[PDB]
RNA sequence: UAA
């Protein structure tokens, strides 16, 4: 009913002066 | 705030398939140009008849074929963008394509890729209809097919299929395997020409059988190694599977590897082959010098035809194809597993019918006939027009003939505005019907067949006869025996009619009993060309051939509409009641009244006509046959309902259901009985050139034209393609753009034979003609540049037209080099003849003062590398094929005859990288300006030699034409010549002074009266100037690596102020200014098919006083952009004091696009409308226009609230139903419908500024 | 007087002619006439990246006073190469002809690192006294910054937007600086013992550091808190760099004779761990082709790697590229010239291989037959290919 | 106007006052030299101020010899140089 | 151990009364005009 | 009038 279509809604990144603000918990080597 | 529209549709054919997608009665030919999927029915004689066309929102990367159970039709596998697959099926009920499923692989590909993905993914289909793989590079996405419709997909790197797979060159499905198996060609260590000495045989080949386990939630694929070959030549790039193995195509070798995985033999195609380097198996040395230097070699493999008892006839043929359109026959005489007599033979083309075609894209066999001797082949080409060829005797007497061609404007490498028509104000003693109009002229092709393509803004008719003051309001031409007698004219203002016998120079016949003292509403032949019927304002008269009155019928009220068929007359009067009379068969002179249904009189009829069609046959008694069209009395009611009935109607009236709302689909149904009339005139008639199909054309009171197509099967239904944006917008419903219908009433006239074309003429201030080619949908074209009041048939295959100034002209359709498809009439101008064959033409300019065209040819001569001195570089080889250099010159072309008037040649290695016709200030004190031709010549040489170039200043001078032929009165005079250090990649004029670019340098020079040229300014560019444009004293210079920069130019104290730079770094292709009112924006095309909008915003906070250009939006195009130009913009309603401009760009795929800047409120309206259309309407292949246009590397840095609008999405608003249109419009704005229609008209007519000039 | 010139203008003319006409980039054949079909380095991706290898020694350069060269840096557009000397001078060298002489006398002590702004508008240079000067593209000294660090500056990297830059020194401290006023922002505290290298992520807000504590750390520029440590190197990590274009890969070299490339997208995943019998001295990512980088060793021996070709050995080794320890590498932004400086007080330029070359992979840079002025003819040759010699020698 | 050569010289851009303030620039390169502005006296010598429609020549362009460092893009003095920062061939130092 | 003024245009050299040119010892100073010009350009509008 |  909503018609098949490729989704497209990317999340905007904050992008302050130091760069893009990202989740820093993805950098632990584990 | 900009909107993107396609001026021209793509013409380069990139893919082709033969299948049964929309029907099983015949094998259709699917053609993909760039984003348009056209279904063709190939005839026996090779003609291509279009059945249905579809336009997609994204670049169609590849197409695949897959069948489905319990259906003869095959689902279409559509690949678009980067790693996207949409399964398409054809809905025969709705006559449209509906998406079955969507598969997205870009995210997984990015997650599994160490480096950035390739721009184009490659699709491969198993010849067992069980699986399909899509690989970008080293990453393969598998799409299993169940034998619900698709199993879950799995994405994996090539390394986990085979351990050694490290750099995939090609992947192909192998044939004659029980299980789906693939062949991988890869190079674990990358090797090129400069790497071969220290790396021998790097290419590896592995055969893996894929065991697919489709589970409910995921899919597991297990691969078993069938064979592995490790020593292969470095230049192998293409795998061509065959019945018993695979042919590996390289630049220098042709390797055959059987399904068991042994190198049986190779063929050394040229002197660069790995001679004695492999030395493992059979070697077939060849001195034919065949080079497959392309990345992927196009080929067709035809399986062996079955014999009478079921054999093979041993006729399995494989044909290769060079970039130069050389067809090669490769034979495989294998008696089994072993193969003998492996060789390649070049097919001889005696008549060189492939001379004008290069860079083939696809080959498809049209008709099989169960024989590999004869072959009909459709081949799409990147430069020439796509050809349908017939191959008769494939032997190791062979002959090839051309059956039909699909017009291709090839790569549009240049764009300019000039005077192709209206060079002379007076033609045949009368003003030019398309006077003071300009048209786009582009350069097309990449070689011998390169030509000039005139993108005509309007159809230019051929005038063979011109009259003055022969008409006032309307004309009619009678044909006693097809002899053009009795050109009756009428004068509505003074109620006068005249005869003007047209046998002899339109003399007054002065005889007969014709009512001269009354306004003639309609007069035509009647009763099988034995009677003449004339309907005046309040009377009906029946005459004979000699105008002797026989019957007179008096009408109480004045008549309005009247239509004639051979036995019947239909007359409508002011009250709205309908009167139909039937002529007496025996002795005429009666005109018996025809009984009408009593339901008809109680409802109001706006217009009516007598019609012949078979659409209502299935609802009539004793009629279930396709042919034998019935006579239908069609009428239009006040509620926009189309009704009709037969002569023996009893009391049943039928109706085209759904036409009041202008739905996508209409069907015939019984009619059972709000006065808001919009439909003004309808008529159902055949259109086309040789394949004439029935079409329902509707003329609305607002001036816009709607067309429906009757399907050859299930003829009681009419369909309109809403996805295809083929029908031009000519008006607006709710009295918007009333100036298009206010002056001259719009009347549609049908002509079954214009020049063999069944066309529809629409009168008005801006006339329109509807022309349908056999291979294209009907198109509405602007007809001339003067108003058309009345049009009547003339002689055989001609019409007579009368304008608003009482001038009569006889017109014929020009069909010699013209293609009446692709949204605009295209004129092919062949500059190269059989005598002097100039190669690819480029950098076309127009000299306004002399009214001439200048183009630069570019011949590809062999390149001889030389050092700083005149010494050949060490590693040369004379007895080997060499790489191609360049050799260019300037051609002076007179548009009057389209012949080269003056030609000058530049030395070896020279390429004219930029030529411009510019107004140069030759005196600063007096501000005198002269139009000079400036050509930027770059010496295209190797990297290791110092870069050099030259610039030439040319003045077009008027000389005495040499006796013998006219139009040779102009010659090129070289004002100034200078060789400079550094390649001259661009030429641009700024404030009467011209700026050229050296190597990493740009210089501004000024010319004085004494023809002295001296540099005055100086600026340093980062890497390499790709394009440069000037707006007054402001300049933009594009860089091959760092975007572009904004530069202001000052005089007296000459300065080059660095106003700003683009923060985004991209390899720009073309530049142009997008002013949009007080502000300033720039349009930059990227090498990644992206066009960027950037603005100069010194007042913005984080712009460093404007030094950082603000990135506004990025818009992904469907092909690379070769050229951009600034064009004045036409305003229909609001004409501000400041001028307006638009950007026009030519694409490599043969398409032309324009960017139209918009104001704030217009942008808001169109943006909300586009969002509503995208979110609520059904996209064709499931493609998201936002994903197609904005999913690029610059999405994050742009303004997410102000993207570039795609006019292709907006035009779907015009194609919606009336109620749907209102619902979409009201979502933002109380008067949003009216203003939205107004600015849609403004965008559509934005390029009509070419219609008025000087 | 004609001389060797390496200009990419004509290849760009050919490339844009091919692109604007829809023609493909034709495969180059092993013959000199096919050199015209060698496209500029920015045009090669995928399997064509092998063409971008700077395997050909094209020029040897040196200054009038032979000083140690601690750092070299190409101009942001690649027009010139800036050579810093141990005496605190700047040597400029035009890329087209490898010719320039005039010095600058930039710093009072040995210049240890230079870095250009992403917008090509500024350069920041440190020295041995902890002094961080700021330069305009015309080399105008606009900001002094005296006591930037107590010890010698080691590395400096600009933020993506260029308003901030991080500096590290022999002192075990990293300082974030606001470029607008030159003021010192928060201090990145940690890193026992000296910190040798630092880098800013090309787009993300992230700092990668290398120190003597055998650690590579990730920092939050906004907060200054260390967010991740790499406990893999067994000795001092000398250099660490992000991939300049996308930044998905972080590579660092250690005195433990091991080079490690980390995929920052997936939990610091170990991609490549190559080891050599000689110490790795400095590294350099390819500016155009990802997955390709060059390692410089203590015995010369330039080593070029490819993530997509070999994860254990270099795809090309130039065993005798320099006569002594190589101190600094610098790829041209255009990607067609590779510049290397070593302790032998010489700057050597490298270009892409030719379709045919008698002396290919036989130059005295590939075999140690460096007799007298073996580079005299290589530097004085007008052409590039040259005829076969004994090894590629000269007088 | 002319479709071949559209008139883009005198266009009402709204950043014209900014271009007059910074760079002392305008969209008319051949504007007359102001008779009030004096390079030595400074920007305060013009009654119309920096937004003067005429031309205010900076003192850098009053120099007699073209700067050799500016030609190479290596002039450390910028607008304060005593040599001409203009591509004037007749004023070149031989 | 003591440097010599090589590229400095002597406009940014001040007599210290470190680095010398001809007998007299000087020191390199900033380009105050350029840095303050940059700060002025960072402000909004002009 | 120079670095
Ligand atoms: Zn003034
Ligand atoms: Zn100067």
């Amino acid at each position: 009913s909503k018609h098949k279509m490729f989704p497209f809604n990317p999340a905007k990144i904050k992008k302050d002066d130091y760069g893009t603000v990202v989740d820093f918990t993805m950098f632990l080597p584990d | 705030m900009n909107v993107y529209d396609d001026v021209l549709d793509a013409t380069v054919v990139s893919h082709s398939l033969a299948t049964h997608f929309t029907t099983s009665d015949y094998e259709e030919l699917l053609v993909v140009r760039t984003n348009i999927l056209s279904v063709y029915r190939p005839t026996r004689d090779g003609k291509l008849y279009l059945t249905d066309e579809f336009k997609f929102h994204g670049l169609i990367t590849d197409i695949g074929l897959i069948p489905q159970k319990d259906s003869p039709l095959s689902c279409l596998l559509l690949c678009t963008g980067v790693a996207k697959i949409s399964i398409l099926k054809f809905n025969t009920l709705t006559n449209s394509i509906d998406t079955l499923s969507l598969h997205y692989y870009e995210g997984k590909f990015k997650g599994k890729s160490l480096v950035e993905l390739a721009k184009i993914s490659t699709l491969r289909m198993d010849p067992g209809s069980s699986c399909a793989l899509l690989f970008n590079n080293d990453i393969i996405a598998f799409l299993p097919f169940h034998v619900k419709f698709t199993a879950p997909s799995v994405v994996l790197v090539a390394s986990e299929l085979y351990e050694g797979a490290k750099n995939i060159i090609d992947i192909q499905f192998l044939k004659n395997f029980t299980k789906p198996t693939i062949a991988l060609l890869y190079q674990p260590k990358l090797v090129w020409a400069g790497n071969t000495t220290i790396s021998k045989l790097p290419t590896q080949y592995v055969i893996l059988t894929l065991n697919i386990q489709p589970a409910e939630s995921a899919t597991k694929i297990e691969s078993t190694t069938i064979a592995f070959v490790k020593e292969l030549p470095w230049d192998l790039h293409t795998i061509v599977p065959v019945s018993n193995g695979a042919i590996i195509v390289g630049t220098n070798e042709l390797a055959f590897l059987d399904n068991t995985g042994v190198l049986q033999s190779t063929v050394l195609l040229n002197s660069f082959a790995d001679k004695e380097l492999q030395k493992t198996k059979i070697i077939n040395n060849s001195s034919l010098e065949i080079m497959f230097r392309e990345k992927n070699t196009t080929s067709i493999w035809i399986p062996s035809s079955k014999s009478k008892n079921g054999g093979s006839n041993n006729d399995e043929t494989l044909l290769l194809m060079d970039l130069k359109s050389n067809i090669y026959y490769i034979q495989m005489e294998a008696e089994g597993r072993l193969l003998i007599k492996f060789d390649i033979f070049k097919l001889p083309i005696v008549n060189d019918l492939l001379k004008e075609n290069s860079n083939p894209k696809c080959i498809t066999r049209l008709n099989a006939t169960n024989s590999n001797k004869n072959m009909d082949l459709f081949i799409g080409f990147g430069s020439g027009n796509a050809l349908v060829l017939r191959l008769n005797n494939l032997k190791s007497p062979f002959d090839i003939e051309l059956l039909s061609s699909l017009r291709n404007v090839g790569p549009i490498t240049s764009l300019t505005v000039g005077k192709v028509s209206s060079i002379d104000d007076v033609v045949k003693g009368l003003p030019n019907p398309n006077k003071n109009e300009y048209s786009l002229v582009a350069t097309s092709g990449n070689g011998s067949g390169s030509h000039l393509t005139v993108i005509q803004t309007s159809v230019q008719p051929e005038i063979e006869l011109a009259l003055k003051f022969i008409s006032i309001t309307q004309i009619w031409n009678l044909k006693i025996k097809g002899r053009d007698r009795y050109l009756i004219t009428t004068d509505s203002t003074k109620s006068r009619s005249d005869i003007y016998e047209s046998d002899n120079n339109f003399k007054l016949h002065k005889g007969g009993r014709l009512r001269r003292d009354a306004t003639t509403v309609y007069i035509s032949m009647f009763g099988e060309e034995k009677r003449i019927i004339q309907v005046t304002t309040n009377h009906l008269y029946l005459y004979d051939t000699h105008f002797r009155r026989l019957t007179t019928i008096k009408f109480d009220y004045e008549v309005i509409h009247v239509s004639v068929m051979d036995p019947y007359i239909l007359v409508t009067v002011s009250r709205g009641d309908i009167k139909i009379f039937e002529l007496e068969e025996k002795n005429k002179r009666k005109l018996l009244k025809v009984d009408l249904p009593e339901i008809l009189n109680e409802m109001v009829i706006t217009s009516g006509l007598i019609l012949k069609s078979n659409m209502c046959n299935e609802f009539l008694i004793g009629l279930s046959k396709s042919q034998e069209e019935q006579l239908l009395f069609t009428f239009v009611t006040a509620d926009n309902q189309i009704i009709f009935f037969t002569k023996d109607h009893n009391d049943r009236i039928f109706q085209l259901n759904g036409v009041d709302q202008l739905n996508e689909s209409l069907y015939i149904s019984t009619y059972q009985l709000v006065p808001d009339p919009s439909i003004k005139q309808v008529m159902i008639n055949k259109l086309g050139h040789d394949n004439k199909e029935e079409y329902l054309t509707i003329l609305t009171f607002g001036g816009e034209i709607y067309q429906y197509r009757k399907l050859p099967q299930r003829r009681s239904r009419f369909y309109r393609n809403v996805t295809r944006n083929d029908l031009a917008i000519t008006g607006a419903p709710d009295n918007a753009y009333a100036k298009g219908v206010s002056s001259i009433e719009r009347i549609m006239h049908y002509f079954p034979d214009y020049n063999g074309y069944s066309v529809i003429f629409v009168t008005g201030s801006v006339p329109y003609i509807l022309i349908k080619e056999d291979d294209s949908t009907p198109k509405i074209f602007k007809f001339g540049n003067i108003p058309l009041v009345s049009v009547t048939p003339w002689s055989e295959r001609s019409v007579m037209c009368v304008d608003d100034i009482k001038n009569a002209r006889v017109y014929t359709l020009t069909t010699d080099n013209m293609y009446y498809g692709n949204k605009l009439p295209l004129k092919q101008i062949k500059i190269s003849n059989v005598l002097d064959d100039y190669k690819t033409l480029q950098k076309l300019v127009y000299h306004e003062r002399a009214q001439l065209f200048l183009v630069s040819y570019c011949k590809r001569v062999p390149y001889e590398a030389l050092g700083e001195d005149g010494e050949k570089v060490i590693g040369y080889d004379e007895n080997v094929p060499h790489a191609e250099g360049f050799q260019s010159g300037i051609l002076l072309i007179n548009p009057k005859s389209w012949k080269v008037i003056d030609k000058i040649d530049f030395p070896k290695n020279s390429v004219v990288n930029e030529m411009r016709s510019s107004m140069i200030q030759i005196n600063s004190k007096t501000k005198r300006k002269r139009e000079y031709i400036i050509a930027g010549v770059a010496n295209a040489t190797t990297e290791d030699t110092p870069p050099t170039g030259a610039f030439h200043i040319y003045d077009v001078i008027e000389v005495v034409p040499e006796p013998g032929k006219p139009d040779t009165n102009y010659k090129l005079k070289e004002i100034f010549q200078e060789e400079v250090s550094g390649t001259v990649s661009t030429v641009c004029e700024v404030s009467g002074r011209f700026m050229i670019s050296q190597s990493q340098k740009v210089l501004v020079r000024d010319i004085q009266e004494d023809n002295s040229v001296i540099p005055v300014a100086f600026l340093d560019i980062p890497v390499f100037v790709t394009d440069s444009k000037s707006f007054g004293n402001l300049l933009i210079i594009g860089d091959a690596m760092q975007g572009f920069q904004f530069i202001g130019f000052d005089a007296e104290p000459y300065r080059m102020i660095s106003l700003g730079r683009s923060m985004s770094k991209f390899q720009t292709m073309s530049l142009e200014f997008l002013v949009n009112g007080g502000d300033m924006y720039f349009a930059a095309t990227d090498a990644d098919r992206n066009v960027h909008v950037l603005k100069y915003a010194p007042d913005e906070p984080n712009s460093l006083s404007g030094q950082r250009l603000v990135h506004c939006s990025s818009f992904t195009l469907h092909s690379t952009n070769s050229c951009m130009m600034l064009l004045p913009r036409n305003e229909e309603f609001g004409s501000p004091q400041v001028p307006s401009f638009q950007n026009v760009g030519g694409q490599v795929d043969g398409s032309v696009f324009k960017i139209v800047p918009l104001s704030e409120e217009k942008y808001r309206r169109l943006y909300v409308i586009q969002q509503q259309i995208i979110d609520r309407e059904l996209q064709l292949g499931g493609l998201n226009p936002r994903m197609e246009r904005l999913a690029n590397d610059f999405y994050q840095m742009g303004h997410s609230m102000r993207p570039m609008l795609d006019f292709n999405v907006i035009r779907r608003f015009c194609g919606l139903a009336i109620d749907r249109r209102k619902s979409i419009a009201q979502k933002a704005g109380r008067h949003a419908h009216f203003e939205a229609w107004r600015d849609i008209i403004n965008i559509e007519f934005s390029m009509r500024s070419l219609c008025q000039g000087k | 007087t004609q001389r060797r010139s390496v200009d990419v203008s004509s290849p760009y003319i050919n490339l844009y002619y091919n692109r604007r006409h829809g023609l493909p980039n034709l495969v180059v054949e092993p013959e000199t006439s096919y050199t015209i079909d060698i496209m500029p380095p920015n045009a090669y991706r995928g399997r064509d990246r092998v063409i971008n290898l700077p395997s050909k020694f094209t020029h040897l350069s040196s200054n009038k006073v032979k000083h140690v060269i601690p750092a070299i840096q190409w101009t942001p557009e690649g027009r010139r190469l800036v050579v810093a000397t141990y005496s605190g001078e700047f040597s400029l060298w035009n890329a087209s002809s490898f010719t320039f002489e005039t010095l600058m006398q930039a710093h009072d002590s040995a210049v240890t690192t230079m870095k250009y702004s992403h917008d090509s508008d500024w350069m920041i240079s440190g020295d041995a006294d902890g002094m961080i000067k700021i330069w305009q593209p015309n080399f105008s000294m606009v900001k002094e910054i005296d006591a930037a660090h107590t010890e010698s500056i080691r590395d400096m990297a600009f933020s993506s937007n260029d308003s901030k830059f991080v500096t590290c020194s022999d002192d075990n401290i990293l300082k974030i600086w606001n470029f607008s006023n030159g003021k010192q922002e928060r201090v990145l505290s940690g890193h026992h013992w000296d910190v040798k290298s630092c880098d800013w992520h090309p787009e993300m807000g992230l700092i990668a550091s290398a120190s003597k504590d055998n650690l590579v750390k990730l920092w939050d520029p906004r907060s200054g808190n260390c967010i991740s440590s790499i406990l893999k190197f067994k000795h001092t990590v000398l250099k660490t760099r992000f991939q300049p274009t996308k930044g998905n890969l972080l590579m660092a070299i250690s005195k433990d004779k091991s080079c490690r490339v980390f995929d920052i997208r997936y939990s610091m995943k170990e991609l490549m761990c190559v080891r050599d019998e000689t110490d790795y001295m400095t590294l350099e990512w390819h500016p155009i082709n990802e997955s390709m980088f060059t390692l410089a060793c203590y015995d010369g021996s330039l080593k070029h790697f490819d993530l997509l070709q070999n994860l254990n050995e270099p795809i090309l080794t130039i065993p005798y590229a320099h006569d002594k320890c190589i101190t600094s590498l610098s790829y041209n932004p255009v990607g067609h010239i590779f510049a290397t400086a070593a302790k032998d007080r010489t700057i050597r330029f490298w270009t892409r291989a030719r379709p045919i070359d008698p002396n290919a992979y036989d130059d005295p840079t590939y075999n140690n037959k460096k007799i007298n002025g073996w580079f005299f003819g290589i530097n004085n040759d007008i052409n590039a290919v040259r005829e076969k010699s004994e090894f590629g020698a000269a007088p | 106007m002319s479709l071949i050569h559209p008139d883009t010289a005198k266009y009402p851009f709204k950043f014209e006052p900014f271009l007059r303030q910074e760079y002392s620039f305008s969209l008319d390169p051949d504007r007359p030299i102001c008779e009030f502005y004096n390079s030595r006296e400074g920007p305060k010598s013009c009654p119309r101020g920096p937004l003067c429609p005429k031309k205010h020549v900076l003192p850098i362009f009053q120099n007699k010899i073209v700067c050799r460092h500016w030609l190479r893009g290596l002039c450390k003095k910028n607008d304060q140089c005593e040599y001409l920062h203009e591509y004037n061939l007749r004023k070149m130092p031989e | 151990r003591i440097r010599r003024t090589t590229g400095i245009p002597k406009k940014f050299l001040k007599s210290i009364e470190m680095i010398t040119d001809e007998g007299k010892f000087v020191v390199q100073v900033e380009d105050k005009q350029s840095w303050e010009d940059y700060q002025r350009k960072r402000e909004n509008r002009q």
